[PDB]
């Protein structure tokens, strides 16, 4: 989806979630939806509230985990 | 800015009502401007730009 290649800038996340994204550098929301909840909790310094907010920002625009894209970007 | 009031308040007079010495007030203005800077929050305001 064209919005999946939209970055974390339009995701409208915290500054802490931006710290985590720079620490991970996942550019597209379609690559990030490919990951799961415990997989996101693999990241350091990113806790339960962080993944909670991430699920919220994904529920905003129909995004969620498990969607495995291919030929992306 | 001067929305819904006859000014145009300045940084010292603004931060008086927020008790900041105009530096944190500058920072707060900058944060609000950065937030509204985002697309999906200012696409309409983008359309208001003429060029």
């Amino acid at each position: 989806d064209p919005i999946l290649l939209r970055p974390v800038d339009d995701l409208e996340l915290t500054v802490r979630s931006a710290n985590c994204l720079k620490a991970e550098a996942i550019h597209y929301i379609g690559d990030l939806v490919q990951r799961t909840e415990v997989e996101l909790l693999k990241t350091p310094n990113l806790g339960k509230k962080s993944l909670t907010e991430i699920k919220d920002v994904l529920a905003s625009r129909g995004l969620s985990l498990g969607m495995r894209l291919e030929n992306w970007p | 800015f001067g929305i819904d009031m006859n000014t145009d308040y300045t940084l010292e007079e603004v931060g008086k009502q927020f008790d900041v010495t105009r530096e944190r007030i500058r920072q707060i203005e900058a944060k609000a401007l950065r937030k509204l800077r985002h697309p999906s929050r200012s696409e309409v305001l983008r359309s208001f730009l003429d060029d």
